RNA sequence: UAGUCGGGUGAUUAGCCAGACUCUAACUUAUUGAACGUAUU
């Protein structure tokens, strides 16, 4: 369900975002980038052709398998066509956009990627120069990462026709923007958000004089 | 024994308690007075004769820390730094240690909390284990109560043991003395960022 | 050869020594000694026959020991250890974890191989017998786990030897920066008159331990303590006062005075009396001036009567 | 519960007394004990078990004494592992057994076929009549089918696929490996079924049908 | 004030908040969270200290992460003082990012990480500056290592640039310095500290130049 | 200020008196074994 375009509207106005949905979606994007679909179609097409030849050669026992493989091929083509039909950005590009957004906006994060460790897909981050899991991040880093990652995901999904999907339109409400942030980050947060999302109308609440020092009085 | 008697008469709480447990009046009253005695200061505030506080904390290969020592104030300590400097890690380490006192005040031989083998060992530590060492003070009669919580990383074949017996020994004094004659008991609490939550009056906990 | 030497010393046959040694690592009595606060220490003492062999071994084979090693040394003790640090204002104490039980046959043989000073040479055939003489098997089922026991008469000598190279290196390093160093078994003491030099010592120790013993011997990080003339300073139970003199400490002196006062009025029982006498002998060794003061305070006659 | 737990798993834990509800309110000693003695032939005339619980903050803990029950359950478990034996049934039927029937019934996941599913929820109070229906339908399907025909069919399919790979169609090697795995699994299940000395599905079905019709007067 | 009402037919805790009687559910998140902390702590101390005249004078260790969480600056100036007054024998171990909180605490109580630490520092230490009673802007710079004015904003540098222009033209307002002066006036306003500083610079530099000419 | 050191007093492990110290910074420990002190011989 996380790959469906209108999943971008799923609990958008609930208050927390869905960072869990981001992680699932991001791992999904990684797996699809490592695995080309058309070669699988070509391979599946070749397998269907080989199985058809065996059935034509008198081996009626493999007819059930041929029908299954034809179904799989049709589904793969349909997905490819739906992907083609959606005019949606390539999974590789989507991944890159989001990664750049996160690293640009979140100061302690320089890199984010998916590792296959043991038999499970794990998101890793370079945080303050050291590689760590998301669960190892500080609360302030995680909370801010969650906000940006969620927002970027939704923008990528809702703006497939833009060269930069983060230049899409919208209205974003943020309560207590300084939540968990040290003064140093409070001095950069508004500038970074507005630079990453230039056409969003931001309506925000703050208790921070440090944040206010970066904003014009007309906005207050 | 005569050795315990000498120490106990010198004001040692653990010796007094050992003598109480072996004979089970004099020794009981020593233990109870050690816990309950105090006075009202010039400001009208009650002050226990024997204070209880964390003196010192040491972290070895714990999360971001390779080896770190903190000396704490008896009254107020404030830790400051940028995001990611390990301020919350320090509080978590202390809270896990305190869990051993709480468990043993509730139940003889009760189990406290543990360091995580998934997250708490420093990622690039060559020795694949972590130690959280604390020392507590409880008056001049018990100047040092050392506790160590330890954990080895998940793959590792050697396993590193915790040392919690001193915590259990002190908590046993509180629990046993209280059962015979009521005493005041210490409060241990952690308030982390999880304290921010929605309120629902509708939900009632029916457990205890 | 080790067998022949032992047999000669003990006036026994080579065969009976060899036969005894087959199960020597299991010939230990295990018992508990009460700690001074609460709890117990577990001690393993070798059987009589094995103790004799162990003593004979130590007699036959002289292993090198550094001068900084103060424990288990003829003519040296806790007084000498404390006195080494009495003139310095800053003090650092460090401790080794599970010191005796960390020393294995592997460590022992490594130390023999590495040793600078003239170690006895053992034939490979003798190595197995030596292991059986010196090391205890705590677990019946696990024949592979042999360790030194504090309770064995040979353990002090072996432990001091195993620390020989450690002591050499750290002593030399400390001397260059004007730090005084002594070791009493697993207790390491450093002292200096220079501010801000003792802070580096713990890191230096960890590196050296790793270098020499790998992960077998480690610092007890909980037991690393810094002190100065601002605070209480003691070395192996002896207080160093602010006049740079060795002392029993105020509390112990007050306790002794209490006991003498009780004796003066015939209130001390025989057990307490014996206790008092023993403690005064120790006091005489550490702080003879204290005895003089007690004589002045309590009449020489009373004190002589007590010590008679 | 302590017998059931230990028949299922070495070191299994049964249920515990509640500190809140199980201790008498005006108990002077502030603990509760439930003591049982079981009989198992003249060789084991007494198997004592005690479940205990003390109130919070009592000076001494009261622990349960469960070792004899565990020791006996271990005999059953270990001996059964080597050579199949008959095992005891434990069940509780409370007033909760009177509940409405969900007419819609779950597809055979395959857990209901496993012998130790017999201990699932056995002391819960309601039974599991839904599990019966699933298991009984399963039994019917197996009776109308044949066992090993799938293996024979799978054997034939693997033989046909092996001939295709020997004929130079290397693209179908992945599919052959998958089918060989399926065949091996089927044989193993068959062998495990054979090893477990379990009655034929037809006989199982007959026994249950007779039991129901005998005990329930309105059902013929 | 805080009290229980039952008359509606369900038990409700009510509070007088800023002179208005409200339910707990109607409190702001900042108020509720802080209320929750204190209420919970007080309850536990009352239960565990039955033999004290004031049970809140009992012993214990309390850990609080991010004490300033959801608090307006006004409240941050009171919070530590109030807690220590109410619970005088508790050992508090606290974390904060708030200079306002630090302005109410002695330097001896503060433990500070070294600025470029990398997790190999052996011992934490106190700041050099006394924080208790100090100005927030000083604590920002001297303790928290943050500029009192945001360096990423161009307008933050205009006064510095203005001064440099004035010194380049022997203290006289040239065309370039006048433009920047007007920009400062336009942006910060006629009554701004920044404009007053600019005016001051003009006055001083004019007078210095006059002295130089007389010499 | 506090903590520490401790010469004296004190039916004395307390209390009180006197003097002194201050690297961010002691927490007094373990036998029957070993070594040391004393007694015994
Ligand atoms: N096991 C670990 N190994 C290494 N670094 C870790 C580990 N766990 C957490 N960290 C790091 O520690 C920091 C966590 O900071 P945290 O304890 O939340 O402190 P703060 O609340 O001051 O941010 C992050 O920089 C994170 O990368
Ligand atoms: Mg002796």
């Amino acid at each position: 369900r996380r790959e469906e375009r209108f999943d971008a509207y799923s609990q958008t106005l609930g208050g927390a975002g869905r960072f869990d949905h981001f992680v699932e979606w991001y791992i999904y994007l990684h797996k699809r980038t490592v695995s080309d679909i058309s070669s699988s179609i070509k391979e599946l097409e070749q397998q269907v052709n080989d199985l058809q030849r065996t059935v034509d050669g008198g081996m009626v026992s493999v007819k059930s398998l041929l029908e299954q493989m034809k179904f799989k091929l049709s589904e793969a083509i349909e997905r490819n066509d739906a992907a083609v039909s959606s005019r949606v950005l390539t999974e590789s590009v989507q991944k890159s956009i989001v990664e750049k957004a996160i690293c640009s906006v979140v100061p302690s994060i320089s890199n984010i990627w998916v590792e296959m460790i043991t038999g499970s897909d794990l998101v890793k981050v370079t945080n303050d120069g050291h590689d760590v899991t998301i669960d190892q991040l500080s609360d302030g880093q995680r909370v801010f990462l969650s906000l940006v990652a969620d927002l970027a995901r939704r923008m990528v999904m809702l703006n497939p026709l833009l060269e930069n999907p983060l230049e899409g339109r919208g209205i974003v409400l943020i309560d207590e923007i300084e939540l968990h942030l040290h003064p140093k980050w409070q001095q950069e947060v508004i500038l970074n958000l507005r630079s990453a999302f230039p056409n969003i109308q931001f309506i925000i609440t703050t208790h921070s004089p440090i944040v206010l020092s970066t904003i014009e009085k007309r906005c207050i | 024994t005569k050795q315990y008697e000498r120490k106990a008469k010198g004001g040692n709480l653990l010796s007094a308690f050992e003598l109480y447990q072996r004979n089970s009046g004099e020794w009981f009253e020593m233990c109870r007075d050690y816990i309950q005695d105090g006075h009202v200061d010039e400001s009208g505030i009650f002050r226990p004769d024997n204070a209880f506080y964390l003196r010192r904390l040491t972290l070895k290969d714990f999360r971001r820390f390779s080896l770190l020592e903190i000396k704490l104030e008896e009254d107020l300590t404030v830790i400051i730094g940028n995001n990611g400097k390990g301020k919350t890690s320090i509080l978590y380490a202390i809270a896990k240690t305190l869990s051993w006192f709480v468990a043993n005040i509730l139940k003889e031989g009760g189990s406290g909390q543990r360091l995580s083998e998934m997250t708490d060992i420093k990622n690039d530590a060559e020795d694949r284990y972590s130690d959280v060492s604390s020392t507590f003070f409880f008056g001049k009669g018990l100047k040092s109560v050392p506790i160590r919580l330890s954990r080895s990383a998940l793959g590792t074949a050697e396993r590193r043991d915790s040392e919690v017996k001193p915590a259990k020994d002190l908590a046993d004094i509180w629990r046993v003395i209280n059962e015979v004659n009521t005493i005041n008991l210490p409060t241990f609490a952690l308030y982390n960022v999880e304290r921010s939550q929605p309120f629902n009056r509708n939900i009632k906990d029916n457990t205890g | 050869s080790v067998i022949r030497g032992l047999a000669a010393v003990l006036r026994q046959s080579d065969s009976d020594i060899s036969a005894f040694l087959v199960t020597a690592p299991r010939k230990y009595k295990v018992y508990k000694i009460p700690k001074r606060t609460t709890g117990f220490r577990v001690i393993a003492q070798p059987a009589k026959g094995l103790k004799d062999i162990q003593r004979a071994f130590v007699q036959l084979y002289s292993l090198p020991v550094h001068d900084a090693s103060m424990a288990y040394m003829k003519g040296k003790g806790i007084r000498d250890n404390a006195a080494a640090h009495a003139g310095n204002q800053y003090l650092l104490k460090a401790d080794l974890e599970d010191f005796f039980n960390s020393i294995t046959p592997a460590i022992f043989w490594r130390c023999i191989e590495m040793s600078s000073a003239q170690t006895p040479q053992f034939e490979p055939q003798d190595k197995l017998f030596i292991e059986k003489i010196l090391f205890w098997q705590p677990i019946k089922r696990r024949k592979t786990k042999l360790i030194l026991s504090v309770g064995a008469p040979s353990s002090p000598v072996i432990s001091n030897f195993c620390m020989y190279e450690f002591d050499n290196r750290i002593h030399a390093a400390c001397k260059k920066v004007e730090i005084t160093y002594t070791r009493y078994a697993d207790d390491l003491t450093f002292s200096s008159n220079i501010p801000d030099v003792l802070k580096a010592v713990p890191s230096t120790l960890e590196v050296l331990l790793k270098d020499l013993f790998g992960s077998a011997l480690r610092l007890n990080h909980s037991k690393t303590v810094f002190s100065s003339k601002a605070h209480n300073r003691h070395v192996t139970g002896i207080t160093i006062n602010n006049e740079e003199t060795l002392s029993l400490g105020r509390d112990r002196k007050r306790f002794i005075k209490h006991l003498i006062n009780q004796y003066k009025y015939g209130l001390l029982d025989n057990e307490d009396k014996a206790y008092l006498i023993g403690l005064l002998a120790f006091a005489s060794h550490i702080e003879p001036s204290f005895i003089t003061r007690m004589n002045e305070k309590y009449s020489l006659e009373l004190m002589e009567r007590l010590r008679g | 519960s302590w017998f059931v737990a230990n028949i299922l798993k070495e070191g299994g834990s049964g249920q515990r007394l509640s500190e809140m509800t199980d201790i008498k309110n005006d108990a002077e000693d502030r603990y509760s004990d439930v003591s049982s003695t079981f009989f198992f032939g003249k060789g084991l005339k007494s198997v004592p078990i005690r479940l205990s619980r003390s109130a919070l903050g009592t000076a001494e803990r009261r622990d349960s004494e469960v070792k004899p029950a565990k020791d006996l359950a271990d005999i059953w478990r270990v001996i059964n592992e080597v050579n199949t034996i008959n095992l005891p049934t434990f069940a509780l039927y409370n007033v909760e057994r009177s509940q409405p029937f969900n007419r819609n019934i779950k597809d055979n996941t395959g857990r209901r076929e496993e012998r130790f599913d017999a201990y699932s929820q056995t002391l819960g109070g309601a039974g599991r009549f839904d599990h019966f229906v699933e298991w009984y339908i399963y039994l019917h399907k197996r009776t109308v089918s044949d066992i090993s025909s799938s293996i024979k069919e799978l054997e034939q399919q693997v033989n046909d696929l092996q001939r295709t790979v020997d004929g130079g169609m290397v693209s179908v090697k992945s599919l052959l490996e998958q089918m060989k795995f399926k065949l091996s699994e089927a044989i193993e299940r068959n062998d495990a079924a054979v090893s477990s000395r379990v009655l034929t599905e037809s006989v199982q079905k007959s026994i249950v049908e007779k039991a129901i019709c005998s005990v329930v007067p309105s059902i013929s | 004030n805080i009290w229980v009402e039952m008359i509606t037919g369900s038990d409700l805790v009510k509070v007088t908040n800023d002179g208005h009687d409200v339910t707990i559910d109607q409190l702001s998140d900042g108020q509720r969270v802080f209320l929750s902390l204190v209420a919970d702590l007080a309850r536990r101390m009352v239960m565990l200290n039955p033999l004290l005249e004031n049970p809140l004078e009992g012993r214990g260790i309390v850990l609080i992460d991010e004490i300033e969480l959801h608090l307006h600056p006004k409240w941050q100036q009171e919070v530590i003082l109030n807690l220590r007054s109410a619970f005088p024998n508790i050992q508090f171990i606290i974390t904060t990012h708030s200079p306002i909180v630090l302005s109410t605490i002695e330097k001896r109580c503060i433990r500070e990480f070294e600025p470029n630490d990398d997790g190999d520092q052996s011992f934490l230490d106190s700041p050099d500056m006394q924080t208790k009673g100090s100005e927030n802007a000083q604590i920002l710079e001297q303790v928290m290592n943050v500029h009192s004015t945001p360096p990423g904003i161009a307008e933050s540098h205009w006064l510095g640039n203005f001064e440099l222009l004035l010194l380049d033209n022997s203290g006289e307002l040239d065309n370039h310095s006048q433009v920047l002066y007007d920009q400062i006036k336009a942006h910060f306003g006629i009554d701004s500290i920044e404009l007053k500083k600019a005016d001051s610079l003009i006055r001083i530099n004019k007078m210095k130049n006059k002295l130089n000419k007389i010499r």
